[PDB]
């Protein structure tokens, strides 16, 4: 019976708290994977900065020859 | 009743959750709604009337396909029940600042003596000034019972052991209490049956001598077919405008009340399912039917919370965010729990698991057991109550436990158990403060993100209890119910 009374108390406390404190709350939207997707996107950005750099012809303004 | 609603609620679930809904399903589901009504002592002709009333209210023959059938089929029966229980005449409500006198009538053993105390205590709690009048001279020791119940309810009362005429004592009690400007004056009348003409005329004599503002007839829920004959006869003589149903815990579940409503065209103001005075519940029309369909009242619970009317909500929030949870705050929360009213009604009004979950056998004394918590905590001084954490200070000087046990009983194990509960609540509050921004005030963060709400939901689901979270509806169900409390 003690467990049941504890459950009742918890439920009433939660209801009171929400009514007098918490703000707007989303119903359910398949709670974002962002908690680990932060590190996943950190690795993804490490991949993104690893994009291939195209080769280029090095400029060199040389002088004249010889005669 | 908490049993008819389940049967009726299961009948609506039989109609739903089906790959198809034709004209055969309706009848099939209507049979379950009829059998339940028959078990509720309602007349078979009336049942055959509700079945025909819902049949014409929802015709699938030429029903515009594309419109929610189940939605308008479950609402067709909800209106039927409500109508079946609503008389259609507005009830009488006493006015502020005016002396309102209510006279109670009923049969012997209906509970009029307890009904007086229940109504008086309800009005006193709501803030009304009330007094009691005992005009019973036939039942042996009726005045003694009324006197002991009144002094238990700290409500003024009047009476006399030697006076035999109820008319003079009732009239003089009303005259005495009108001098001091009492607002509500309820007069207790002795039991009476229509077969006895002497008390029948005594009722008219006392009614003319007192001239009550409203006449209330007390009807037990355990009576059978004999209710209509006495009710109509009583109404034919005195101006009965409202009735009260008692003994709701009985097996007969007050099946004749529907026929009584159909006869007198008057509503029921309150219902009492317990012998104790504190067991007193309203009989609001729409919420009672909404309970039967698993659509529990939300307006009533928020109205009760508004009646709780917490003084401040800003300093408490900043205290919670910093992780402080003191003993005095816990004592105040317990005081709000006690002032919240009956514990069964709190979870009865939710659309959750159901209303037949709070058993009167054990939780009634469990509330009195919880009452010992304030007794234990009243031995704490200002330093302990305002301390940041009671476990740390209580772990340093054991003599404070002895001092607490001085004021209270043994409490050697009770104080330790209370400290464990306080430690668990303190850790819960620390986690709630560590959610980092789920509360109002401060910044203009009116909308809460789904990630922080998901973290809070995970934290909440891990500490309440098993076997109640699964049937609650899961994370989605809990969040949807919290949103319902938000909008509602
Ligand atoms: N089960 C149950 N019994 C009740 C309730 N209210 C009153 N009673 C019973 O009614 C009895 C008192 O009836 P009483 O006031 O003397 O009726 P009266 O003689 O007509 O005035 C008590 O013994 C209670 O057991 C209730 O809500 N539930």
């Amino acid at each position: 019976l003690d467990k049941l009374i504890r459950v009742g108390i918890i439920l009433v406390l939660l209801i009171w708290g929400t009514v007098l404190l918490l703000k707007s709350i989303p119903h359910h939207s398949n709670t974002p994977d962002y908690q680990e997707p932060n590190s996943n996107y950190t690795n993804d950005g490490k991949l993104k900065v690893s994009f291939s750099v195209v080769r280029n012809n090095t400029f060199h303004p040389k002088y004249h020859e010889l005669h | 009743l908490a049993d008819l609603g389940r049967k009726i609620t299961s009948a609506l679930r039989s109609l739903s959750n089906a790959t198809i809904i034709n004209e055969e399903v309706l009848n099939a589901m209507l049979k379950e709604v009829c059998t339940a009504l028959l078990e509720a002592d309602v007349n078979i002709k009336l049942v055959k009337q509700l079945r025909e009333n819902v049949k014409s209210a929802i015709d699938l023959e030429e029903m515009a396909s594309g419109l929610n059938k189940r939605k308008m089929i479950q609402h067709a029966v909800f209106k039927e029940l409500v109508k079946l229980v609503d008389p259609g005449v507005k009830a009488w409500t006493p006015t502020k600042g005016k002396q309102n006198v209510i006279m109670f009538v009923g049969l012997q053993g209906s509970g009029k003596t307890t009904t007086c105390s229940k109504l008086a205590y309800y009005y006193q709690r709501k803030g009304w000034k009330t007094c009691l009048i005992c005009a019973d001279t036939f039942r042996a020791g009726a005045f003694d019972q009324l006197k002991q119940n009144a002094t238990k309810a700290r409500i003024p009362f009047y009476g006399s052991y030697t006076e035999m005429d109820p008319v003079i004592i009732a009239s003089e009690g009303v005259e005495k209490f009108k001098n001091e400007n009492f607002e509500i004056i309820i007069v207790d009348t002795s039991g009476r049956h229509k077969q006895e003409d002497s008390l029948f005329e005594e009722m008219l004599q006392v009614a003319n001598a007192i001239q009550p503002d409203n006449i209330v007839y007390v009807m037990d829920a355990s009576i059978g077919q004999a209710c209509e004959a006495q009710a109509k006869a009583f109404k034919d003589k005195v101006d009965v405008a409202s009735v009260i149903v008692t003994k709701l815990d009985g097996h007969a579940k007050g099946g004749g009340a529907l026929s009584a409503v159909a006869a007198t065209k008057s509503p029921i103001i309150f219902i009492g399912t317990g012998e104790h005075i504190d067991d007193f519940e309203p009989f609001k029309t729409q919420p009672f039917i909404s309970k039967l369909l698993g659509m529990g009242d939300i307006e009533g619970l928020i109205d009760k919370v508004n009646e709780l009317k917490l003084d401040d909500n800003e300093a408490l929030i900043e205290k919670l965010k910093h992780g402080q949870f003191t003993l005095r705050d816990m004592y105040e929360q317990f005081q709000n729990i006690m002032k919240m009213g009956p514990f069964s009604q709190i979870l009865g009004m939710i659309p959750g698991f159901g209303t037949d979950f709070m058993s009167k056998g054990n939780e009634q004394e469990s509330m009195a057991r919880l009452k010992k918590l304030m007794t234990i905590m009243d031995s704490m001084n200002d330093q302990e109550l305002d301390s940041t954490d009671g476990a740390k200070v209580f772990s340093k000087q054991p003599g404070r436990i002895q001092r607490v046990a001085r004021g209270s009983g043994v409490s050697t194990r009770d104080v330790q158990e209370l400290l464990t509960q306080y430690t668990k609540f303190a850790q819960m509050v620390k986690k709630m403060g560590g959610i980092k921004g789920l509360f109002k005030g401060g910044d203009m963060s009116k909308n809460v993100s789904q990630s922080q709400m998901a973290k809070l939901n995970q934290q909440m689901a891990k500490m309440m209890d098993p076997r109640v979270l699964h049937h609650m509806g899961g994370m989605a169900g809990l969040q949807s119910m919290m949103r319902q409390f938000q909008q509602g």
